[PDB]
Formats: C-alpha cells, structure tokens, sequence
C-alpha cells in the first residue's frame, strides 16, 4: 500500500515491513541543487554533506554487519531474550515501532558489537577453510 | 519464537537539532541595498509541497523547547549583516549639526516632527569641504549639553546606510530540511503549544513564513482556525508572554502621506548619501486606521479565551505598556520599506466584566533604528520617494501580566515584549525537526545472538 | 579492446558492452587535489562534493533496484513492447548508445518506479517466507 | 584477539589476517561533528570531504573488482610469480604486513588492470548467455 | 609625480584631478603579481 | 598564526593614534631605580565626532 514518507509510522511494525524502500529514497531529494559565502550557501553544502556523512555512517554499520542485502539479515543462531523479554502479539498485535524503539533505546550498543564481531569472525576464515578444496 | 532481525528503511525518528536551508521563489527585484531582503540566493520551491498526512501519530511537541526558532533567528540576523556588509559606511556623518525648527502647521499640528539640520561635510574631494543641509526626524538626533545636535546611535555604534537595491517586503521563505531528516507539522485545529499533537502530517518542507520583524502585534501572520487559541508555556507564571492568535484578520491601514524629496549628497569618492530633501503635500500625521468594531468584537473574543485560563468569575483589564525602551513600548515594525512606530495606547484601554467609526493610531517614523536590540550596529534606512499606503492584518498578540496581587476577579494585561523570537515561533509552533535512524533492529523469526 | 574514457561512444550499444568500466574509473579522478576564500578553492570543494553527490545519486538508484553486482540485472518477468518499439537488429545493427537514449529519453522516469517497485517488494519477504523452514 | 586500530601491525600477515574490521569501523569517526570562515571550519569540512573521498575510492576499487563482499576475492585462475617470486613461509613465518608492503609496492598499478579487467569481462556477458535458457 | 594627461581632468596653474575618482574607488596593485597571462587549464570534476 | 589572525581581523584598528606625542619623564624613584622606564605622552587625538580634537595622556 502507498504509504509514503514515514507513511506506516502509525502502524504496526509488521505493517511498515513492507514501506521500507519509501524512506530510503529521501535520503538524496536529487534535484536539491543545495555564489560567495551567502548565508544559505555554506547552509547548502554544510547540509549535503551532513546528509552523506549521515547516509555513509549506518551504510558503513550495514557493510559491518555483512549483508548489503538490506532489510532483512537472517542466521540460524537463537537470540538473547533478556533484554526486554516480551511476547509476539506483544510486538505485531500490540506495538508499533515508535512505542518499541522506547524499549530497544538502552540494549543498541550491546547488539551493535555482537553482530559485529561473531558472525563476520565465524563467516570469516571459513572461507579461507573451504578455499583448500 | 522472537530472535534479531535487521531493517532498513524502518520509519522512525528522534528529536534533534540540525540546520535548515531557504527555498524560495523566483520574484528577486527590489531598491533598497542588494536583492529583494536577501532570498535571491535562495535554492527555487518545489513547485509540488508535498506533503502527507500521518494516521494513528501521537508525538509531543514543545513550541517552547523548539531549536528552529534559535537558528531561524541567528540566520536572520546574519542576513541582515551580509545585506549591510558592501554598501556605504556613513561614519563622516557623526558631525556637529546646525539644526532649526521646520515651522509646521500654525500653531502646531505636526509640532515640527522634524528639525532642519545643515551641516559641514566632506566631497569627492578630500579637500576643502560642502555646507549640505537635510531634514532629520527629531526623534533621532540629540543635544549637546542655533543649537548644536548629532545623530543619536553616533556616541555609540557605526551606521551603515543600506543602499538602494534590496527591500524589505518579506518574501515568503521555505525553511527546508537536507535529506536523511523530516519536518513534522501538527494538523490538529485546537493545539495548547506543546504537549501531544494528535493529527500531524510529514512535509519535506515548511510553508511560506513572512519573516515580518514587529512589536506587540503579529502582522501577515497566519490565522488560527475555529478559535483563537492562547499559547504560552506557564499561564500561571507572571513572567512569560501571552501569544494570540486570531481566527480573522483584523485590517489595520497604514499611511505616510507625504510626497517627500531624495536628495543625494556625494560623501565622495563614490559613496553617496540620500537624504530628506523635502516635503512636499498633505502634511498629515503618519497614523493607522482600524474598525473599531471588529477590534471590540474580536478582542471579546479573546475576553472569553482569557477567562478559560482564568475562570468565568473574573474581570480582565487591557492597558498600553507601562513604558521604557521605544522598540517595546510601540508596535513598530516595517512597511513599505518605512519603519513605523504606533503608539498603542489607543487599543489597551479597557476593563472587562465577568459578563464607522474607526481607532486612529498616531504613529512616528524612526530612522536609525538599532535591529534586535543589539547594540553597536545601525542601519539608516533611506528616505522611500513618494506616498505611503500599507496595509496588513493583525492576526496575533503578545501580552504580559502583572497580578497576583489580590489575585481574585480584576487582571490587568499589558503588551510588550521585545524579542522577535517570540514573533517567530508563533509560525513554526506547528513545525519540528527529527533526525532519521533508517537503521533498525527488532526480533522476529530471525535469529543471531550474542 | 582498449578504447578508453567514451572510447565506445562511435559503436553500437553491443559494442560498448564491454567497456563500462573505463568510464567508471574516472569518477574520481584520484590525485585530484583540488587557503583562504581562494577563488578555484571554494570551486575545488564545490566541485568535489558535485562528484561525489552525483556518485551518490546514482549508486543510490542502483542501490534500490537492488543489485551492487552492476553493469547486469536480469529476471525472468517479461517487458512492455509499447515504449517505442523496435527491433533487435534495430538497436545491435542499428544503433549506437547515443542515438539510442534521444528515443528512451520519454520513459525513463516511468521505468525507474516499477524496477524499484516490482522487483524490491516482490523479492521482499518472500526471504522472510523462507526464513520459516 | 581484540588488538585495536592497527593493533596487528607488529604481527604477521595471517596474523591480522583476523582482526580487518577495527581498521574499517574508524572510517567515519561517528560523532566527530568537525559559524563564519572560522579557521577550523573550513578545516573541519574539508577534512570530512577528504575522509569520504578517500573511502569511495577504494570502495570504488572494489566495486570495480567487483566483490562488495569484501576482506576476501577468490577466483580459480593460477598467479603470476614474476613479482618477487617469494615462498610461503617467506610471507607467514618471515613477514608482516609493513615489510610486505615495501616489497609489493612496485606492481600495484599493473594488478589493478588485470584484476579489474579479467575477471569483469570474461564473468560479463556469460550471465548474458545463460540468461537464455 | 608625472601622470599622463589622458587620466586627469580639469576643473570648470590650472587644478587637475583623478578621472576615475568622482565615480570609483581606485586601488593600486602592489608589487608581486604579474599580467604575464599563464596557460590555464580549465578541468573538469569528475 | 591564523588564528591570531582571526582574533584580530574584528576589533579596533588604531590608525589614528600614529600621531606626534608630547612626551616627558615620569620621575621614578630619586634617584633611578625604574629609570623611568616609562614616559608620559600626551596627545591631539579624534573624538566621537570628526570634529573639534580632544587632548588626551
Ligand atoms: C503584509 O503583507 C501585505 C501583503 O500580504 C503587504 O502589503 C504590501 O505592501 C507593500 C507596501 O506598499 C506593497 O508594495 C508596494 O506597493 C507600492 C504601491 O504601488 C501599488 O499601487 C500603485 C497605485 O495603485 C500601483 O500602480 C502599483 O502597481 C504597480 O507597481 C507594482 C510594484 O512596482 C507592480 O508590481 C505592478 O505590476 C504595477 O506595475 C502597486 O499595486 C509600490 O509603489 C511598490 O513598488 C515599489 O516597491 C517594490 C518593492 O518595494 C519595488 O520592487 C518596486 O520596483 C517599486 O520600487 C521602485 O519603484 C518606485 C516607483 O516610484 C520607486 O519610487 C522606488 O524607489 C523603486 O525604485 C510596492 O509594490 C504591496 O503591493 C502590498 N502587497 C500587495 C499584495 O499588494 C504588507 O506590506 C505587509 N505588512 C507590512 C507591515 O509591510
Ligand atoms: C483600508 O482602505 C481600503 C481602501 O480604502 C478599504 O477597503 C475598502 O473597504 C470598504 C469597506 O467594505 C469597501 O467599501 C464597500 O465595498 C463594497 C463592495 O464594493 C462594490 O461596491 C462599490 C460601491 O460602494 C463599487 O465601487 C465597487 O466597484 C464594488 O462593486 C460595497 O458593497 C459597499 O457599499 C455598501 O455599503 C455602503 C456603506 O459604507 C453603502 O453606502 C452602499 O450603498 C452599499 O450598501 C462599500 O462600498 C471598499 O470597496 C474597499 N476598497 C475597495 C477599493 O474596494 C479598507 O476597508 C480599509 N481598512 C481599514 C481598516 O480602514
Ligand atoms: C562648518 O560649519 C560650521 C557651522 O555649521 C562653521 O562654523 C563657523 O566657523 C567659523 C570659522 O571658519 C567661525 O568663525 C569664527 O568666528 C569667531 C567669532 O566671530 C572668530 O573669532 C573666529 O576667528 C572665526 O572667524 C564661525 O563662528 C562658526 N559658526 C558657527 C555657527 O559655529 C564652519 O565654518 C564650517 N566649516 C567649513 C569648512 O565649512
Ligand atoms: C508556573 O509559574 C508558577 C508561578 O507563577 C509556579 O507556581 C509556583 O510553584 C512554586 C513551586 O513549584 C511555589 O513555591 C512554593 O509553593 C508552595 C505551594 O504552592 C507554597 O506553599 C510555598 O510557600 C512556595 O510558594 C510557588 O508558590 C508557586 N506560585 C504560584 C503563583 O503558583 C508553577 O510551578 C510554574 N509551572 C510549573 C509547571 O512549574
Ligand atoms: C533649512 O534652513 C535653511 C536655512 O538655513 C533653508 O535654506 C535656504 O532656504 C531659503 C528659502 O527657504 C533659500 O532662499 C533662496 O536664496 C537665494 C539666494 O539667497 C535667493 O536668490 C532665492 O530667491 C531664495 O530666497 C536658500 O537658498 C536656502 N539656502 C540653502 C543653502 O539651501 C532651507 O530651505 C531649510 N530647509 C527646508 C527643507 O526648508
Ligand atoms: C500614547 O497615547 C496616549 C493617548 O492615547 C498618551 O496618553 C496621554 O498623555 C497625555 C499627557 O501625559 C494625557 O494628558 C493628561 O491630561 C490631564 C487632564 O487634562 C492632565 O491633568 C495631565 O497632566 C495630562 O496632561 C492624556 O490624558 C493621555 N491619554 C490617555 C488616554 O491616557 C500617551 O502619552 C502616548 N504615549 C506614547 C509613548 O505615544
Ligand atoms: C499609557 O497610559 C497611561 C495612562 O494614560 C500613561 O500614563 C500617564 O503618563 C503621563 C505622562 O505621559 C503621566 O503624567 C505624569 O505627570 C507628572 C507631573 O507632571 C510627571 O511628573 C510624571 O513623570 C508623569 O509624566 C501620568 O502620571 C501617567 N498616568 C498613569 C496612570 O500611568 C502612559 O504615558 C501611557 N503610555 C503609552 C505608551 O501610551
Ligand atoms: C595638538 O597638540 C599640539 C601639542 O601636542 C598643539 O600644538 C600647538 O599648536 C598651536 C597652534 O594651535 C601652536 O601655537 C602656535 O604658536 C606659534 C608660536 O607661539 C604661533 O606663531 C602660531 O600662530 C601658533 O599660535 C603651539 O605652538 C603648538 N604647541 C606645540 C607644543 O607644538 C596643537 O594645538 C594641538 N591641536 C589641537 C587641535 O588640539
Ligand atoms: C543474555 O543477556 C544477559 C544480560 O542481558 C547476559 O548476562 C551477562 O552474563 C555475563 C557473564 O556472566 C555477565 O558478565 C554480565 O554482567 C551479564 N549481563 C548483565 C546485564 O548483567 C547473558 O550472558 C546473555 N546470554 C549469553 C548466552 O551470554
Ligand atoms: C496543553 O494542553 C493540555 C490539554 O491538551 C492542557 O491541559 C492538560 O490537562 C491534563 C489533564 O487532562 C494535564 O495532565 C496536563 O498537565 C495539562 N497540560 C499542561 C501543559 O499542563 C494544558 O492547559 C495546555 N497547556 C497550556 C499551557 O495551556
Ligand atoms: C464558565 O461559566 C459556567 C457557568 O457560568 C461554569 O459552569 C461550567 O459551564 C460549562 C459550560 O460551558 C460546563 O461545561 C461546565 O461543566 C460547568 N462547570 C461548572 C463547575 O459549573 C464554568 O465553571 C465557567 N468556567 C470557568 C473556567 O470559570
Ligand atoms: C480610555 O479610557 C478612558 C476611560 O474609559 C476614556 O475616558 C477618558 O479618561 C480620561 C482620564 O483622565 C479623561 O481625561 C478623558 O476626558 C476621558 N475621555 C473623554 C472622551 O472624556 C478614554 O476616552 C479612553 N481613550 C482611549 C484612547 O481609549
Ligand atoms: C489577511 O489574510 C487574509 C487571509 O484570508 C488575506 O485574504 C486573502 O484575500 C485575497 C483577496 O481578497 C483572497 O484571494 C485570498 O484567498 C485570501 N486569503 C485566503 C486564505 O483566503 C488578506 O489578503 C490578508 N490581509 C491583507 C491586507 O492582505
Ligand atoms: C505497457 O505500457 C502501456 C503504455 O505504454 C500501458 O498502458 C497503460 O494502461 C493503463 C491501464 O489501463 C492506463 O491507465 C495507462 O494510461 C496506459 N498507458 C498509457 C501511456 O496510456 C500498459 O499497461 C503496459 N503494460 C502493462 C501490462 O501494464
Ligand atoms: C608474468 O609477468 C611477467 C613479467 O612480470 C610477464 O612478462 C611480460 O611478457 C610480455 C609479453 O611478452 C612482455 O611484453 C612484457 O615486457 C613482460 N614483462 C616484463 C616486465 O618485461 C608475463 O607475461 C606474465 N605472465 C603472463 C602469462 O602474461
Ligand atoms: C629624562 O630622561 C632622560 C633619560 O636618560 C634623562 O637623560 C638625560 O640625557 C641628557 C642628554 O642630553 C644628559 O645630558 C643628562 O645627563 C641625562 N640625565 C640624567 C639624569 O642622566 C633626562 O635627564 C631626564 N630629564 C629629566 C628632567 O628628568
Ligand atoms: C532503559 O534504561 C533506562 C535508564 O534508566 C530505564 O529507565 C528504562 O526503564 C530502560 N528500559 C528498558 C526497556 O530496559
Ligand atoms: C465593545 O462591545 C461591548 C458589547 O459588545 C461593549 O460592552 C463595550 O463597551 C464595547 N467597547 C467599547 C470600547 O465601548
């Protein structure tokens, strides 16, 4: 369903599973086209690469956590249920992804570091393992 | 079960502070310093705003905690600067002046209003010197101990006269938000200032913002709709200000009705300075005209709205502004390129129960007028060529309370004020700013850990 | 062969299909280069931050019609004949590039939406189909 | 082995062979947040330009060779010796990366043809055939 | 100082001025660039 | 050194002070144990007004 721009964010997280791509879009507007110092000029380049740089950071923590693949990564080890331990329908039937970043706010570090090293270490050499034979 | 998942593209923001650039439209023409007011360089509108509304959003807002008010101000600022770096320096004009009387009207109907000052002054050449004369509007020149006067804001800060290109008709600026952030507007009709707006909607950037610089009265502001809401974080607090906001644009009209002479007296080599030459027909008084009965109607309005803050048992008095400062104690403001100071007590003249004609406003007309208080710095605006004829809405307030004495049925509001940061987030009350985390993690059926 | 920088822009499309990357190799330029205001300085930066920004924009674009392995994307989904239709050897032994985008210049805006469309959310969740068994 | 930014420096090649991703990850700096002409400013900038600019090209680079999945390309091709033919115990029981480096550092230019050609070309164009049946 | 008579003007010896002074603004180049125009390469960004 | 610059490019430039100065001694102890090592000048100086000179130590 076209939502649009932060479209499903009154909407159940599963429901903005499928409005992803709508965001991702604005993080270049095209066109912007935003001469001396011109107040408003060093407002328009200061801007465009705020944009990059903000664009490149959670990239660069994607290309970390490897799968350029976006919108979905998926393994097969189980998941640590102490932090904010809740139910299912306690999720799709009754949150939407405002009210959950509220409760993920304070475990976001933790799990950056986590996804980071184990999977990229154990995928890694693996493939130098496998590159034998 | 539930297991770790990551998303990209997961709509969802935080409260943040970033900067925001104009968008404007293609309108660039004007004759007072550079440009129009200084949005010529300014990135052209979508000529679609887009925009869309957000079902089922709950987020709270803090008109009073916002930062696009900070850097909207500081921008305005500096824009103002940057229009008054290239164009002339009058410092030599800080000179002893000869000044008279200008006999108005027998015996006095305009009571001068003006001194006829001549002066000594430098040429083209630096060299052997010129007797000029001008007329200056008595509320900007001072004494000393005919009689000797000078400029006012001289034994001060430099002035700076703006030449003749820009205006200062305020353009309608877009401020727009660079890529990776948004601009949440509240939808809802009936909004206290802060506090969770219901129905809000997703612009990628703001309307038009007539960046209008006034005092004690919103002029080309926006109106409310259905009512005329009061906004103000601590009503109980004596210390903040009331801000108005009408449903109906109460007319107001505005005139200097004279025909009055550019007279251009070279401060050579090059920089050239324009003064009052002359007035020439119907030596009326600078004033405005308003409908007194809209006004009583629409400020019995606002009777009932200030009860609702105050209790059906009480009695609430308007008076003008207990004095001080000029800038506060007048609604001044800029209009047709004139800077205008409308003495107010005309409108703040009345107590109010528990249960044309038109106002004339006898206004005077400043000079070196010294912008957002600061001090140091002094644009001269130049003597606008012909008749003056203006005319606006007055669509909010900003008020000032006194009581809690004997705090029982009788409060006596003034108006004043001061800063225009309260002039700008009367219009972006509605707007806020979040930064965007397109990166997301929540559990579903897939699975890593630790 | 080696052609070079355009080298391929008097061939036919099927020529130049084999010489994208010499164009892509000079979207940076590397040693470039290029102190106060310093007129050519303001223009260095300026310039710079239009490269990267115009990479961006379309490294973006392909970002979302997601493939990264570019140069080649291909399904199994048939294609709309209506938009200026022609011939096979109308285009190999017909056309070069440059006459070629004078005639799709109409549609390009069009093609754009349902490439980003089509193929993003029908290959979405689906993953998260077979993410079950 | 958690070493750090360069923390493998004083190791053997195999070893740093693990430890890729601490280099990586101080490609942005985060929160590095680095007002008139302001000496600093124009510093802060055309750092933050600079440090992007460095990154895409060598993403650049990669996405030339084209991997995306990078820290490790392996094709089945055999390897040019002529370039300081060395054993293997030469390199991980006798070098590290630095002294590595002093020694490789003639040949870079002609691999980066040969691997950006290669590879490119003769993996392109065979989607194009078994794109038929 | 000697200045050639076709940059100064008179008046109504006889008082001469700068010609360019009752318009302009006028600014002596010191003494290290030169006019020796040099090839210039305009480039392109990439 | 720019950013001495920079602190220095926005505040008062003192031109018109190079101007003849009136000096005499400040007599320091008798006889000499700061030797002066400062004089006392008076001079013409500008006003707030481009007018009428004001003098000044
Ligand atoms: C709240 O918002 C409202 C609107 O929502 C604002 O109302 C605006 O108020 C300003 C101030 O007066 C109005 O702008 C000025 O109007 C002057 C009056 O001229 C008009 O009437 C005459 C006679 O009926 C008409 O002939 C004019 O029409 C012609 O002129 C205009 C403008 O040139 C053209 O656009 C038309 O196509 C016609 O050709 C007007 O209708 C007018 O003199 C003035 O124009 C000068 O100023 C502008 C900008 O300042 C310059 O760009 C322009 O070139 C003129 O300036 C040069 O020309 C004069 C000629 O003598 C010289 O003397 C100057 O030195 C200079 O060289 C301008 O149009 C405005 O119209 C009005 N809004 C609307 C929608 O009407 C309120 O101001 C605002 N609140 C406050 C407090 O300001
Ligand atoms: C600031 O100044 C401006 C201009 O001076 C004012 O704008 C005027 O506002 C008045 C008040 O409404 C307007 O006057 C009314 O106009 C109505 C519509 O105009 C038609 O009729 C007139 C003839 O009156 C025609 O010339 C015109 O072309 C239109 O066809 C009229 O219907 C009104 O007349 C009715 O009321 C009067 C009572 O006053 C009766 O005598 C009539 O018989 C009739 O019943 C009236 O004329 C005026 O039109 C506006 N100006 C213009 C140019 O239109 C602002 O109001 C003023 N603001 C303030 C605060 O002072
Ligand atoms: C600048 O303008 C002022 C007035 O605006 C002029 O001031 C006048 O200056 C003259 C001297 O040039 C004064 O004359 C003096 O008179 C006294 C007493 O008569 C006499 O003793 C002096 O010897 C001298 O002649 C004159 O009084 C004074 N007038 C006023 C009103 O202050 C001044 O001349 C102008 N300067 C230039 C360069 O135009
Ligand atoms: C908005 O401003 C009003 C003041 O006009 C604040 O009310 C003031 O609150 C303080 C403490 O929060 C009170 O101080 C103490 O209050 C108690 C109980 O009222 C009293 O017994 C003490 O003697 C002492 O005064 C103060 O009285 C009170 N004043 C008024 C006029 O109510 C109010 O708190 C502000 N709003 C918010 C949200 O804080
Ligand atoms: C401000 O006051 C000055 C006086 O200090 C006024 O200047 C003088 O004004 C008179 C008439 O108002 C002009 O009179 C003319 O004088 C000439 C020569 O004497 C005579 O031939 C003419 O028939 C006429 O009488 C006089 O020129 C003028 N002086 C100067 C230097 O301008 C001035 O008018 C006052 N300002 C205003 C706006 O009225
Ligand atoms: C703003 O406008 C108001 C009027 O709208 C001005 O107030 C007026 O001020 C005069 C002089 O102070 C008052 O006159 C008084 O009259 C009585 C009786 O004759 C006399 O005994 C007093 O000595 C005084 O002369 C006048 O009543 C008063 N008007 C009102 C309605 O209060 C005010 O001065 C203006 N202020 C500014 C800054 O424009
Ligand atoms: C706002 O309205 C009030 C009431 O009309 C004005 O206050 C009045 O102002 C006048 C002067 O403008 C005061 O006159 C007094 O005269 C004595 C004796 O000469 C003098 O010594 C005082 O300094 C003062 O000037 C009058 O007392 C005062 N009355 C009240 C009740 O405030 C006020 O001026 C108006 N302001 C504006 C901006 O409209
Ligand atoms: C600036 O300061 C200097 C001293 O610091 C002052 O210099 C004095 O200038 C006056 C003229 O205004 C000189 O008077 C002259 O005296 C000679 C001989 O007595 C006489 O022939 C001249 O006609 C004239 O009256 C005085 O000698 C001189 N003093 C010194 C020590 O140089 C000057 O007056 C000050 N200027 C201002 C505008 O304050
Ligand atoms: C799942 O999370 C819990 C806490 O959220 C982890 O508990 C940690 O255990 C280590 C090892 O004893 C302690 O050093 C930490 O202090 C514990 N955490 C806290 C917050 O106290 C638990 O280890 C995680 N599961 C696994 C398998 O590691
Ligand atoms: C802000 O709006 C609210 C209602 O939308 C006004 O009253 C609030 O009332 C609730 C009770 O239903 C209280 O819990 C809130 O604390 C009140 N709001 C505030 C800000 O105190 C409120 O009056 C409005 N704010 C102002 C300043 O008028
Ligand atoms: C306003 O006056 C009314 C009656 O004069 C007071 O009574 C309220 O009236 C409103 C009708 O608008 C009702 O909705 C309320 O339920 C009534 N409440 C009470 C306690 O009578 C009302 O209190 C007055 N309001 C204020 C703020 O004083
Ligand atoms: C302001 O309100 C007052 C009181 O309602 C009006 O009455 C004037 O009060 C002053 C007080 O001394 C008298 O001097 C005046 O004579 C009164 N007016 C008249 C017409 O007699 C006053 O008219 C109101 N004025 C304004 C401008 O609102
Ligand atoms: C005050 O604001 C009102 C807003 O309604 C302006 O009214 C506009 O008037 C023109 C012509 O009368 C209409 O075409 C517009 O549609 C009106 N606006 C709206 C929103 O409907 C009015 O112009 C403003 N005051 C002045 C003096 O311009
Ligand atoms: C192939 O393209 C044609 C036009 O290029 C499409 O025709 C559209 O059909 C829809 C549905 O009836 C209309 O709303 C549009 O107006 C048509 N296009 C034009 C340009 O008029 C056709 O739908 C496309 N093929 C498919 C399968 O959708
Ligand atoms: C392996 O590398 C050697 C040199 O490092 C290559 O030798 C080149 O052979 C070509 C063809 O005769 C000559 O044109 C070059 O001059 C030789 N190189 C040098 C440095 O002289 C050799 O060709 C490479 N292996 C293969 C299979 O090409
Ligand atoms: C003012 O200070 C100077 C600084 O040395 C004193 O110097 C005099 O210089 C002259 C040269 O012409 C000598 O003849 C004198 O002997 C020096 N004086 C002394 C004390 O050594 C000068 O004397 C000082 N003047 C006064 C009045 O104190
Ligand atoms: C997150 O941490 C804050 C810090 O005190 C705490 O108040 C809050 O309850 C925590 N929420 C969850 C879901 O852990
Ligand atoms: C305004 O109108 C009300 C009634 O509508 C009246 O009581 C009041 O006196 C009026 N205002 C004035 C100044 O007369």
């Amino acid at each position: 369903v076209f939502l649009g721009f932060l479209g499903a964010a009154g909407s159940t997280m599963g429901a903005a599973s499928m409005t992803l791509t709508v965001q991702a879009r604005n993080l270049l507007s095209g066109i912007v086209q935003q001469l001396k110092l011109t107040v408003w000029g060093i407002k328009q380049l200061q801007a465009r690469v705020l944009a990059v740089e903000r664009y490149l950071r959670d990239q660069q923590l994607l290309g970390i956590w490897g799968c350029s693949g976006k919108l979905i990564c998926c393994t097969n080890v189980p998941w640590n249920s102490s932090w904010s331990n809740r139910n299912l329908s306690e999720i799709w039937d009754n949150m939407t992804w405002l009210q959950w970043d509220k409760e993920i706010s304070n475990y976001t570090q933790i799990i950056y570091g986590l996804l980071e090293e184990s999977q990229n270490q154990q995928e890694k050499n693996e493939q130098d393992l496998l590159a034998l034979d | 079960n539930l297991w770790v998942t990551v998303y990209y593209g997961v709509p969802v923001w935080k409260d943040a502070e970033t900067t925001l650039f104009c968008a404007s439209d293609a309108k660039a023409y004007e004759t007072e310093k550079h440009n129009v007011w200084a949005t010529h360089a300014c990135v052209p509108t979508d000529p679609n705003p887009q925009e869309i509304h957000l079902e089922n959003v709950t987020e709270e807002f803090n008109m009073w905690k916002n930062n696009m008010v900070e850097q909207m101000h500081t921008d305005i600022i500096s824009l103002w600067d940057q229009s008054l770096k290239p164009c002339v320096k009058l410092t030599p004009l800080c000179v002893t002046l000869q000044c008279t009387n200008v006999t108005n009207n027998i015996t006095d109907d305009m009571r001068g209003e003006l001194k006829n000052c001549s002066f000594n002054m430098t040429t083209e050449l630096r060299d052997k010197k010129q007797k000029v004369y001008s007329l200056f509007y008595r509320l900007d020149v001072v004494q000393i101990n005919n009689k000797e006067y000078r400029l006012i804001n001289c034994n001060t800060s430099a002035i700076t006269q703006a030449c003749p290109k820009v205006s200062f008709e305020p353009i309608p600026i877009h401020y727009c938000a660079p890529a990776g952030f948004a601009i949440l507007k509240c939808k809802d009709k009936k909004f206290n200032g802060t506090g969770p707006c219901p129905s809000v909607s997703t612009v990628q950037c703001t309307h038009g913002i007539k960046p209008v610089v006034s005092t004690q009265l919103l002029l080309n502001g926006s109106l409310a709709e259905e009512e005329v809401m009061i906004r103000s974080e601590n009503i109980t607090n004596n210390a903040k200000n009331i801000l108005v906001q009408f449903n109906t644009p109460v007319q107001i009209n505005c005139t200097r009705p004279n025909n009055n002479t550019r007279k251009s007296i070279r401060i050579g080599p090059g920089q050239a300075f324009y003064a009052t030459g002359d007035i020439i027909g119907d030596i009326r008084q600078a004033h405005c005209n308003v409908s007194k009965a809209t006004w009583n109607e629409t400020l019995g309005k606002v009777v009932k709205q200030l009860r609702k803050h105050f209790g059906n048992n009480t009695i609430i008095r308007f008076a003008n502004s207990s004095g001080g400062d000029l800038e506060v104690t007048t609604h001044s403001f800029n209009c047709g390129g004139e800077f205008f100071y409308c003495n107010t007590s005309g409108l703040f003249n009345s107590t109010w129960i528990s249960n044309n004609d038109s106002i004339t406003l006898p206004c005077r007309i400043k000079q070196i007028i010294n912008m957002w208080q600061r001090i140091g710095q002094a644009m001269y605006a130049p003597p606008i060529q012909g008749v003056i004829r203006c005319v606006s809405n007055i669509t909010g307030l900003i008020l000032t309370r006194d009581g809690g004495s004997t705090n029982s049925t009788t409060e006596t509001f003034r108006p004043g004020g001061g800063d225009m940061r309260d002039n700008w987030r009367s219009e972006l009350y509605k707007y806020k700013v979040v930064k965007i985390e397109p990166l997301g993690v929540a559990p579903t059926r897939c699975k890593r850990r630790v």
